[PDB]
């Protein structure tokens, strides 16, 4: 039986992977330009919540 | 080899003058402020390679008549 | 502490300082630009406009004018239509 | 002068040996070709570097 | 001190020109002769087009022509000016003051216009 | 007035080398795509400082008016969005300092201020002057000061 | 979930590796910098509600029921960022509780 | 084909005069003389960059200035070159700078 | 009112009517500087009028720093004559004063808060960006920087009459908000 914990763990796995993907994309643009991207701006807070 | 394409541009402006006459490489190199040494020999090897594909016509004798269509 | 108020982001100020120190590329004389272009072509036959701009260190409009004077754009199966530094 | 021609022939043998005695070192890990390529690259820098000399002489 | 630096410069120059003297095929005695001679030598106007209405609006241009006075040749890292004063971060260079030569690494200057 | 297509079932949907959905759907116009991207950036910036959704909607309306008015077409989008967010916070009565907006936006404070002036001129509107009491609650809470200390600071400033 | 699975999901994710695409067209002997990000040490705060003023305050469950708020808690992660520019020096800046 | 700053100084002038004497004597070709000058410029630049580790100061007034092709041509008057070890006074100076 | 603004800077543009070589001008002029990487014009300064002029290859020149209209015209003529002495056919064509800047003091502190509250349509007071209040007068197209210390700076004027009229308009308004 899958309770609340395992289900939320599956969802959070997916959403954290998406968050890291978005960080990768946003930082890659700035790295290509040669600017030293800010980590706080890269993180899209809305994804997980 | 780049100086060679520059010589091609020079003879193109020479056509633009309309006073085109049978020439040679030494006078062009002098008027374009360049010397006559073994460098001219290697660039003349390149220039003969050019004479193998001189759509801008550069023949050895009486020459330089580029335009495939040319009357005035 | 997160998202603390800053007048300007550190990376942006570093990038702006670098750009200001470098300055805009100056429009050099036609003769010198042409000579540099011919040497570049001597390296090998085909150049893209972006890297040619990098090599010549000239304004894009001025370089494009000088290149249109002699060079010609060829549509090619390499990736796209690019410039040809051979005048003919 | 005839002796100088012989010395030039010896320098040609020395350049062949150096180019070929290691066109082999590269294989063990075309040297002449690489050197030629390197020489081609400098030409563009040299002149960009060089005509600055002409204007600086005019400036000073 | 400065003469010792000059001798070190002599050594560097000869070492740097040896390879060129070999490249051009010239004999090495040229360098010795060069060093010898170098050392010996050392030791209501409505119609406003006419600008002639004003005269003597310039200064003597012979200073730059003469250049006989003391001369400083160096490299500059930063040069700032704020409406009156010129500020100078001139880096390593050479100075020729009253014939005697001076050597420096960091030069700081403030001048008024 | 559009739709979009998915994978569907597994059969003729994917063809010779996996054609997918015959295509990629390819919808809309720039006069809406740019506005959409600006809306996404506005939501991100607001969530960075936990701004409420009403301020987000006011920012979206301000940005729509500015974007259609087009006096700031030369200014980069993110600067316009940040200035609109600042103006919406000012109009809602909970102002954020220019530095606070710059903390969550890639745009510098100077550019945000210039676009703020330009947006004020384009909208022909105005924002009430900020007072020391506007920032007291947020500053004190972020410093974790007691309520009495916050009241004392507000009274001292006023 | 909160105590173990969130932290394990953060740790299991591979580090982010980023580098420029041969920027500046120079000699390019690994010249483009390498940026490495590694997430660590997730932190959770108590449920908090931020007002229109932006001032954080604890969110009681009944207030969430009455005002149709969502009972949620902030989630913070330590991130370590390393820059390798092939300048013989690597700098590992750490961002705390992002 | 180099920076070419120190040629118009005592050292460069002496080197140029020596090269002129050898050219008059036919001992060296003008191309060789030019090569020697280029090598001297490289060596002198390196030597001043490396073996000089002293900090100097100066003050005064400026009468003229010029800039072109990254070449400053300042012209100062009544300059006082102050150093921790010695102080030098000069009525006029011309500062030529490049980079 | 008993107070008249005094000009602090005047900007005037004049066309020489002939193309110029910026490099030659930089090499031959006395106080001129030319950095094409930084700016596309040539910056020259003359001390006797205490002004600075920018000279462009198109033959148009901008003179700034003059405290008076006569000083501006004389400085522009001097720069044109310097360029002419360098061999160019420089002339003096369509000389015009593009902008004038004036400063003055009202000699009393001002409540900028009340001023912006009363004249919000023309006022702009943002202490975060700039401590001085920006007032955009309409009848004369003048922008006034009003400060709590009482200093007032006027800009955007083409003639001295605009400066004086703008100050005359603003003075009763400021007197209404004396601190």
């Amino acid at each position: 039986l899958d309770l609340a914990g395992p289900l939320l763990a599956f969802l959070f796995r997916g959403m954290f992977k998406n968050l890291l993907k978005e960080v990768r994309i946003y930082a890659q643009k700035f790295i290509d330009r040669g600017k030293d991207f800010n980590l706080e701006l890269a993180i899209k807070t809305r994804i997980i919540s | 080899f780049g100086v060679l394409a520059k010589i091609v541009n020079y003879m193109k402006t020479r056509h633009q003058r309309g006073d085109t006459h049978p020439l040679t490489l030494d006078e062009i190199l002098d008027e374009t402020q360049h010397l006559d040494i073994g460098l001219k020999q290697k660039q003349w090897l390149m220039t003969e390679a050019l004479v193998n594909n001189p759509k801008i016509e550069v023949i050895d004798g009486k020459y330089a008549f580029k335009p495939k269509y040319n009357v005035r | 502490t997160n998202y603390k108020p800053v007048a300007n982001h550190q990376y942006n100020i570093e990038y702006e300082r670098k750009k200001k120190e470098d300055g805009k590329r100056a429009r050099a004389d036609k003769q010198h630009v042409l000579d540099m272009l011919f040497s570049a072509f001597e390296k090998h036959q085909y150049y893209n406009l972006k890297d040619l701009v990098d090599i010549t260190k000239q304004p894009v409009v001025y370089l494009k004018e000088i290149l249109k004077e002699i060079g010609v754009q060829n549509v090619k199966g390499i990736h796209k239509n690019t410039w040809e530094l051979k005048p003919e | 002068a005839q002796l100088k021609f012989f010395e030039q022939l010896d320098q040609i043998e020395k350049q062949r040996k150096d180019e070929q005695e290691r066109e082999i070192l590269m294989r063990a890990a075309q040297l002449r070709l690489k050197q030629k390529a390197k020489e081609m690259q400098q030409q563009e820098l040299a002149q960009m570097r060089q005509r600055d000399a002409n204007l600086t002489a005019l400036a000073a | 001190t400065v003469p010792k630096l000059y001798r070190s410069v002599i050594e560097d120059v000869i070492n740097d020109v040896r390879d060129i003297f070999l490249d051009d095929g010239v004999d090495e005695q040229v360098l010795m002769e060069l060093k010898t001679l170098w050392e010996n030598k050392l030791m209501g106007q409505v119609e406003e087009e006419p600008l002639n209405s004003e005269d003597d609006v310039s200064d003597e241009e012979g200073q730059e022509l003469f250049d006989t006075e003391n001369v400083v040749v160096c490299q500059y890292d930063k040069i700032h000016r704020s409406k009156n004063k010129w500020k100078f971060h001139l880096k390593d260079g050479i100075m020729n003051l009253n014939g005697r030569d001076y050597i420096f690494s960091k030069a700081i200057g403030d001048a008024e216009w | 007035l559009s739709t979009m297509i998915g994978k569907g079932t597994g059969a003729a949907s994917f063809d010779e080398f996996g054609n997918s959905k015959y295509q990629n759907r390819r919808t809309m116009s720039s006069s809406d795509r740019a506005m959409m991207n600006a809306f996404k950036e506005i939501t991100t910036m607001a969530d960075r400082i936990n701004l409420p959704r009403n301020i987000v909607d006011r920012t979206n309306n301000l940005f729509k008016q500015v974007y259609e008015q087009k006096s700031l077409k030369g200014r980069a989008n993110d600067a316009i969005a940040s200035a609109c967010l600042y103006i919406a916070c000012r109009q809602e009565g909970v102002p954020r300092t220019f530095k606070e907006i710059c903390a969550v936006s890639r745009i510098s404070k100077k550019e945000i201020g210039r676009c703020f002036k330009l947006i004020l001129k384009a909208l022909e509107t105005s924002v009430d002057l900020i007072t020391t009491g506007d920032f007291m609650s947020r500053f004190c809470s972020n410093l974790c000061l007691p309520k009495q200390v916050q009241m004392a600071a507000t009274h001292i400033a006023r | 979930f909160i105590q173990m699975s969130v932290q394990r999901i953060v740790e299991d994710a591979p580090p982010i590796d980023l580098q420029a695409e041969a920027q500046h067209a120079s000699g390019e002997v690994e010249e483009p910098p390498r940026y490495l990000l590694k997430f660590e040490q997730i932190y959770l705060s108590k449920p908090t509600h931020w007002e229109r003023d932006g001032a954080p305050s604890p969110m009681m469950p009944n207030e969430a029921r009455l005002r149709n708020l969502t009972y949620s808690a902030p989630l913070y992660v330590d991130i370590t960022k390393t820059v390798i520019k092939e300048g013989e020096e690597q700098l590992q800046t750490q961002h705390q509780k992002t | 084909m180099a920076y070419q700053l120190y040629r118009n100084t005592t050292l460069g002038n002496s080197l140029q005069e020596s090269l002129d004497e050898l050219i008059q004597s036919q001992q060296i070709t003008p191309q060789l003389a030019l090569q020697v000058l280029l090598q001297f410029d490289k060596a002198i630049n390196a030597a001043l960059a490396q073996r000089v580790r002293n900090r100097v100061n100066f003050r005064g007034s400026l009468n003229t200035y010029r800039f072109c092709d990254n070449v400053w041509t300042f012209v100062l008057n009544d300059v006082e070159f102050r150093e921790v070890t010695e102080l030098i006074k000069v009525d006029k100076v011309k500062i030529v700078a490049c980079d | 009112s008993g107070i008249v603004p005094q000009l602090q800077n005047i900007v005037s543009t004049v066309n020489l009517g002939c193309k110029l070589d910026l490099k030659t001008i930089a090499l031959r002029a006395r106080n001129a500087e030319y950095n094409p990487k930084r700016f596309a014009a040539v910056i020259m300064r003359i001390r006797e009028p205490r002004t600075t002029a920018l000279i462009f290859s198109s033959g148009k020149m901008v003179c700034t720093g003059a405290k008076s209209e006569e000083q501006s015209r004389l400085a522009a003529r001097k720069y044109a004559r310097v360029v002419q002495k360098l061999g160019f056919p420089a002339k003096f064509l369509d000389f015009k004063i593009q902008n004038m800047v004036g400063s003055c003091d009202v000699k009393f502190p001002i409540r900028l808060e009340g001023l912006v509250l009363t004249h919000q349509q023309f006022s702009s007071y943002e202490p975060e960006l700039f401590p001085g209040l920006i007032y955009r007068m309409i009848k004369p197209r003048i922008v006034l920087l009003i400060f709590v210390s009482g200093k007032v700076v006027l800009t955007g004027a083409k003639v001295r009459a605009e400066i004086y009229e703008a100050f005359e308009n603003i003075y009763p308004i400021l007197k209404g908000f004396r601190k």
